[PDB]
């Protein structure tokens, strides 16, 4: 019966998920116990994963590493943790990973993606980028 | 042919220029000028107290049932004596066609409320009222729409400011929201668009 | 060559429009007569 | 050329009488109802599960401004002020001199994103393709001085998402 | 010490309940609400999260300013704040509410919500994408992860 | 709501934006559509139908919904062309006005489609006029689609 | 979908439909991502002869409206227009 | 050292150059000192030791950047420095009706209050403002008014 | 990027904040976000191109992704003709 | 000239006495509707205030349309259109004093 293969297709997430430890730490950390295939890594230790049998929308998924830019990030994720060229492949702008297709170099493209940093001391302060305008008199030192 | 240029329907031309001169022997009283755009729209030009008598002539059926307000506005030109251009849309059903009447005011002349004739101008009005500063005799309710309940000004006047004269904050001290005169952290920047050589010379006016 | 977002040549397939809201269900007369039998059946 | 929704008259005949007192006692339409919400509970969810997964994205997506540079590194813009006159919100204030090398260069380049409407005006104006809205949407603050973009975070955001922005562009410029 | 460490449990608890469990309420005055909606909408739902709307403003938790904050719907949306029990936060949506943003220089229009009401988050965009709108959500439940009310409390 | 998702998703894909886009400008539109969109069109409005008419399942001959719309809301038709009524409003109460089809303004004189007309001037007559005007939009769109030009975009 | 035949069947049953045929969610049946580089045409007037600008120029052809009657200086009754037609019910379903 | 122009119409948006670094904003006098100064648009850089939900109220009173706040421990001066660096007015309003267990009076009417003058000196403070009841004396029997006392002496 | 005496980092603009102005407290536990890579120094570093036309076109690379084309006239020998909007180098050989 | 409301001052001057007397009789009301700190008598001498703003007016159409707006303005504190807000408004409490001695304008700024 197809009852008894969905049982088995649930084993087998609990096996390729690592074991019961491994299916316990991807259900705590991202609610979703689906196994798929590993396109690749970013270096900041997140892992991007295709399905490309489930439904557009979830074909893609990303496992966030759980420490980047020194801060423990096994529980606390955001979406900014994805670096700029797995970014298209994520959200489908896209259908080339970055490792078939790399992005092209250039020096002054950053070479470590930084997550939002608001609430921090990193956090961006505004500031006038103009010199002072108006320059005024200064008086003399000798007292006539 | 000429793909870019917009398609001329000189049948309407004619339709509404033959209508507008049909309107214009109907009421002489009131009608001024009557006047048919090239883009097949026509506009009769109408004496403040005939809003409600060629109104309701529109409407009712000598040859036109024009039945439906399409929207009532202003237009306000400050070099005119009569600052405020009361401008009238009309739809009729029957004969699928608008035609647009529109009269002229003073902030100190009141033009008799057309709530009688159509009733769906109660609401334009009490804008008009409240945007322009044109005052609708008759009108069963006039007071502000769209604007906060103790406004002073009269906007989209030419004179009135885009930023206003007031602006609201909330103030711990009396816990209240407060107004405030205005105090803009960066002053809208006026841009000098127009160009400094005529573009249409078909609407050149005379030098006088 | 040109290249745009076009249909393709034949245009797409034709493109449900209209309700098909099914007709479903017995006759009242066979709804009534089920309910009375177990009515019936219960009672004896 | 026009359709007549209602304007049915319903059967008199006995069948048909009794089909709808039926209807109204045995509740059927209700029943009909309730198989429909059945139904949908037995499919399949369409939540994605952010943020681990993301809502599907076109290239020509309107999000955080980013200054870019040509591959020489030199910043592309040239201070022609066109994207300060198109901004629909006033939320382009640029300043410029003349800089050291000579070139014209853009001393002061601040876009409030609280007035920006993210029209996409600019992006499709600057004739150097300097501004450019990037991919990213989740930059939000937790104050409103954060939003107050200055040419130095600007030119970091661009430098940041360089690597997407330039393949976007690559897929669309054909189609500007 | 023993003390602290008992009182930052307990106070890791109680944000961890709060995070959880963010009833917003159902404000949303322009544009900004249709995205709001899409939020609540089964693609992003934000049900699973925890994100319940509630109309009450006394049974809600969050206020969500998606929109423009006219100067006549201002006093209300101040008594709603006040109405609004602590912990109270409140997410300013769409650059209308942040700063003005299309209509900045209007005289019917507030610049910007954060003058009549103190905000938490920012969510730019106009409108902001649903997907934006859940990550400033998500921002405003770390930043109540981050909060060490009782910790304080215990510090004096 | 999810059908709104994915149509937000073709805004997205014409004009970068979910909504508010300013795809449409005085000379035409701002850029072709791009490649594949047309195709994912008529996959969304293939499948469009049964949603809608899983709506009028849940909706359309519900008892609670009818005594909810049968007979609130009636409007004359002399007095919903007096108050200046537009749209369903007009042809709710019967009187039969669609500017698509009297005064077409771009393309509407070479589709075909039928304007749905009510007859007793209620919500619940509003209801169905504006379920079927939605079924005659998917016609449209489908006319639209079979038959889109080649060609500029934009005036020359 | 992934759902067994058991759910298929009651889901379909439950609904009057084939719920199967027409699936809310999107699988394979969508676009690709990445399409191959697009070509756009030229329009009419993309021409390097008779393409003077005065005979393509629709903003200059535009003039100040035609004043039919102006106060300061049988015949058959006419309406705005001739009167509309009256609507033809629908063939494909004159009743719904 | 921080001399500054006043400019504008003295509205929210207006520069009164009054930068002030209030302690205790946060209080009853501070809610209220504070929403002035906004309203004239002096920047106040505001020392806080509870939690930014408590001082979340104070941020509506003042324009985009008036409003500083810096996290400040009581006992630590360099918290009082970099407070007070770049202020040219110091208002001093860290009074404690009641008695805590790690703060008592003595530590917040005379060890903070003295701290702070001191360090407001070094900073090159233009003008400091002390706060202690009428009542308040050096030999007035309530604890806290003494320590009031003392402190006003030391400030 | 130099550093200025107070210590903050200086811009590519320039712009530091005096000791005596008072907005340097809105650094005072923050960052000032200052962009490292500096356009003078990048567009320094690029070699100068010797073409042997009068005139050349640079169009900044890329095509349609660059900027608009413009024609550098290269006949003085003394200074290196500069494209006004890549801002490379060309001079023609010898 | 057509008239608004009145073809004379006179008729004017009768207009606006009844709109005076309307506020008069409707300040204590609106006290204690509004929930107001202010005094009945400081709220009727903030209605004599403002009316004798228009009292310079010469012009009876002018006095016309200045009644309209009193009374448009009486309708909304009447009712609750109003808020606490707004009837406030009238009272500049937050506004700090302008001084209006040559001196002090000279100090304070360039304004004329
Ligand atoms: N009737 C009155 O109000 C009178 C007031 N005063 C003085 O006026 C000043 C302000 O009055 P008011 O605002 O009403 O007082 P509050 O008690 O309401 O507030 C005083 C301020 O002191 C701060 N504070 C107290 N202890 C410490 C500490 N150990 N470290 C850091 N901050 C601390 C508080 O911050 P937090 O809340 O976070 O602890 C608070 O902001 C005080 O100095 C008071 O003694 C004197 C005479 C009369
Ligand atoms: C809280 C209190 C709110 C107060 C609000 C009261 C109002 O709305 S004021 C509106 C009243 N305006 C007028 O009456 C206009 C009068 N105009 C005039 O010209 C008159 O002064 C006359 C005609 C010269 C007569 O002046 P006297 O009353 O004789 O001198
Ligand atoms: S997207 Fe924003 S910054 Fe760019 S032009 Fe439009 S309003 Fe201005
Ligand atoms: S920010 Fe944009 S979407 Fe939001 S309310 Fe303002 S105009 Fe509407």
């Amino acid at each position: 019966m197809e009852l008894v293969q969905v049982l088995r297709r649930g084993l087998q997430q609990v096996s390729g998920h690592g074991g019961l430890r491994g299916y316990l730490r991807v259900l705590f950390r991202a609610n979703d116990v689906r196994v798929g295939t590993l396109v690749g890594e970013d270096k900041y230790g997140n892992k991007y994963y295709e399905d490309n049998k489930q439904f557009f929308g979830r074909h893609r998924w990303v496992i966030y590493t759980t420490e980047m830019n020194g801060r423990d990030t096994f529980w606390d994720v955001d979406g900014s943790m994805v670096p700029p060229e797995w970014h298209r492949w994520l959200h489908c702008m896209t259908d080339d990973p970055p490792t078939t297709k790399p992005p092209t170099a250039r020096k002054y493209i950053w070479t470590n993606h930084k997550f939002n940093v608001s609430g921090t001391p990193q956090q961006y302060v505004p500031y006038s980028t103009t010199r002072k305008k108006i320059q005024e008199w200064v008086p003399p030192s000798t007292p006539y | 042919t000429r793909p870019t240029i917009r398609p001329r329907n000189d049948v309407v031309h004619k339709q509404l220029s033959a209508f507008g001169q049909y309107v214009a022997e109907i009421l002489p009283k009131y009608v001024q000028q009557v006047q048919v755009s090239c883009f097949n729209e026509l506009e009769i030009f109408i004496h403040p107290d005939g809003v409600i008598p060629v109104l309701t002539f529109l409407r009712d059926h000598t040859n036109a049932q024009f039945k439906s307000l399409a929207d009532l506005t202003a237009v306000d030109v400050p070099t005119r004596q009569n600052r405020f251009e009361i401008v009238y849309n009309l739809l009729s059903l029957r004969f699928n066609s608008r035609i647009r009447v529109k009269t002229y005011t003073d902030e100190l002349t009141p033009i008799e409320s057309s709530v009688t004739v159509y009733k769906a101008a109660n609401w334009y009005e009490r804008e008009i009222w409240d945007m322009f500063g044109v005052f609708f005799a008759n009108h069963p309710d006039l007071r502000r729409i769209l604007t906060d309940y103790g406004f002073e000004g009269h906007p989209f006047r030419k004179d009135f400011p885009l930023s206003g004269y007031v602006e609201l904050r909330y103030d711990d001290e009396v816990k209240r929201v407060v107004a405030e005169p205005v105090e803009l952290a960066q002053e809208f920047r006026k841009f000098d668009l127009n160009s400094p050589w005529e573009a249409f010379p078909a609407y050149r006016q005379p030098p006088e | 060559k040109v290249k745009q977002d076009m249909p393709p040549p034949g245009g797409y397939g034709p493109i449900d429009y209209k309700r098909n809201l099914p007709r479903r269900g017995l006759s009242g007369y066979s709804m009534f007569a089920v309910g009375i039998g177990t009515l019936l059946f219960g009672y004896w | 050329t026009y359709k007549f929704v209602n304007m049915r008259e319903p059967s008199m005949d006995m069948k048909s009488v009794t089909d709808r007192a039926a209807q109204t006692l045995l509740w059927t339409e209700l029943v009909r109802g309730l198989g429909m919400t059945l139904s949908y509970l037995f499919r399949e969810p369409a939540t994605i599960n952010y943020p681990f997964e993301k809502g599907p994205l076109s290239p020509r997506f309107r999000g955080e401004h980013a200054l870019r540079r040509y591959p020489s590194g030199e910043e592309r813009c040239i201070a022609c002020k066109l994207c300060e006159a198109v901004c629909p919100a006033q939320a382009i204030t640029i300043e410029a001199e003349p800089r050291a090398d000579g070139s014209r260069r853009t001393t002061r380049y601040d876009i409030d994103m609280t007035k920006c409407i993210y029209c996409g005006f600019c992006q499709e104006a600057c004739p150097v393709d300097a501004i450019v809205e990037g991919p990213n949407f989740e930059f939000s603050t937790e104050t409103h001085e954060e939003l107050l973009y200055n040419k130095e975070k600007l030119l970091n955001n661009g430098d940041k998402w360089e690597a997407e922005i330039a393949a976007n562009i690559q897929a669309d410029y054909l189609y500007r | 010490s023993r003390g602290e460490y008992v009182v930052a449990k307990l106070d890791d608890l109680v944000n961890w309940a709060r995070r959880s469990s963010l009833w917003p309420m159902t404000f949303g005055l322009a544009c900004c609400a249709v995205e709001m909606m899409h939020m609540a909408a089964p693609r992003y739902d934000m049900d699973r999260f925890g994100v319940v709307f509630r109309a009450s403003p006394r049974q809600s938790d969050v206020m969500i300013v998606a929109g423009t904050l006219t100067n006549k719907m201002a006093p209300a949306l101040r008594k709603v704040y006040d109405q609004m029990p602590e912990p109270r936060y409140v997410v300013s949506m769409g650059s209308c509410a942040n700063g003005g943003g299309y209509y900045h220089y209007s005289y019917s229009v507030v610049r910007g919500c954060d003058r009549i009401v103190p905000v938490d988050i920012y969510v730019p965009g106009c409108p902001p994408t649903a997907e934006a709108l859940l990550y400033g959500i998500l921002q405003l439940q770390r930043k109540i992860k981050r909060e060490k009310r009782l910790r304080i409390w215990y510090r004096r | 709501f999810e059908e709104r998702e994915k149509m937000f998703e073709f805004y997205e894909r014409v004009s970068g934006a979910r909504m508010h886009a300013a795809y449409i400008r005085p000379g035409g539109v701002h850029q072709d559509l791009p490649l594949g969109l047309l195709d994912d069109i008529y996959e969304f409005s293939k499948n469009f139908s049964f949603r809608i008419d899983e709506l009028e399942e849940m909706l359309t001959n519900n008892r609670i919904w009818r005594n909810r719309t049968v007979d609130i809301g009636v409007v004359t038709a002399e007095d919903a062309l007096n108050y200046g009524f537009s749209g369903v409003m007009l042809r709710g109460s019967g009187i039969q006005w669609d500017l698509r089809k009297t005064q077409p303004y771009d393309v509407y004189d070479q589709v075909e489609f039928d304007v749905p007309i009510g007859s007793r001037g209620d919500c619940y007559d509003r209801y169905l006029c504006r379920v079927e005007e939605m079924r005659q939009s998917l016609r449209i769109i489908s006319q639209c689609l079979n038959k889109m030009p080649p060609g500029e975009i934009k005036v020359d | 979908a992934s759902a067994t035949r058991v759910i298929q069947l009651l889901r379909n049953w439950a609904s009057g439909r084939d719920l199967q045929a027409k699936l809310q969610l999107r699988y394979q049946e969508i676009s690709k991502r990445t399409q191959p580089p697009p070509k756009l045409p030229v329009g009419p007037s993309h021409k390097l002869s008779n393409n003077y600008y005065c005979t393509r120029d629709g903003r200059r052809e535009a003039m100040p409206p035609s004043i039919v009657m102006s106060s300061q200086k049988e015949k058959k009754a006419v309406t705005p227009a001739p009167p509309i037609k009256r609507w033809e019910l629908s063939k494909d379903q004159p009743y719904l | 050292h921080h001399a500054l122009i006043p400019h504008g119409k003295g509205g929210r948006s207006s520069v009164s150059g009054i930068v002030a670094t209030v302690f205790g904003a946060t209080g009853f006098l501070g809610r209220y000192v504070v929403n002035h100064l906004g309203r004239m648009g002096s920047q106040v850089i505001v020392p806080y030791r509870c939690e930014p939900y408590d001082t979340m109220h104070l941020r509506p009173m003042g324009d985009l950047g008036q409003i500083i706040f810096m996290e400040w421990n009581g006992k630590d001066k360099d918290s009082i420095r970099k407070v007070v660096e770049h202020s040219n007015v110091v208002i001093n309003l860290v009074g404690r009706e009641w008695e805590t267990k790690n703060f008592d009076f003595e530590d917040v009417f005379v060890k903070i209050p003295h701290a702070i003058a001191q360090v407001s000196k070094e900073a090159g403070v233009e003008k400091l403002i002390h706060i202690s009841h009428l009542n308040a004396d050096i030999k007035s029997p309530s604890r806290y008014l003494r320590s009031k006392a003392v402190g006003e002496k030391e400030v | 990027v130099r550093t200025s005496p107070t210590g903050e980092k200086v811009t590519h603009t320039g712009q530091a904040y005096d000791d005596g102005d008072y907005r340097r407290v809105r650094f005072s536990d923050r960052q000032k976000e200052v962009n490292e890579n500096f356009a003078i120094d990048l567009i320094a570093e690029q070699p100068v191109s010797e073409v042997g036309s009068r005139v050349i076109s640079c169009d900044g690379g890329g095509g349609a992704l660059g900027h608009p084309r413009v024609y550098i006239n290269l006949d003085k020998e003394t200074k290196t003709g500069t494209c006004g909007y890549c801002g490379l180098q060309f001079r023609q050989p010898h | 000239v057509k008239p608004i409301f009145s073809r004379d001052m006179n008729e004017a001057k009768r207009r606006v006495r009844e709109l005076y007397r309307a506020w008069y009789r409707e300040v204590p009301n609106t006290v204690h509707l509004f929930q107001l700190d202010i005094s009945v008598k400081q709220g009727r001498d903030k209605v004599r205030e403002m009316f004798m703003k228009n009292a310079h007016v010469t012009d009876p159409r002018v006095v016309d349309l200045l009644v309209i707006k009193g009374k448009m303005e009486l309708e909304e504190t009447i009712n609750v259109w109003k808020q606490r807000t707004h009837i406030m408004r009238f009272f500049h409490e937050t506004e700090a004093p302008r001084p209006t001695d040559f001196l002090s304008k000279f100090y304070v700024g360039h304004d004329p």
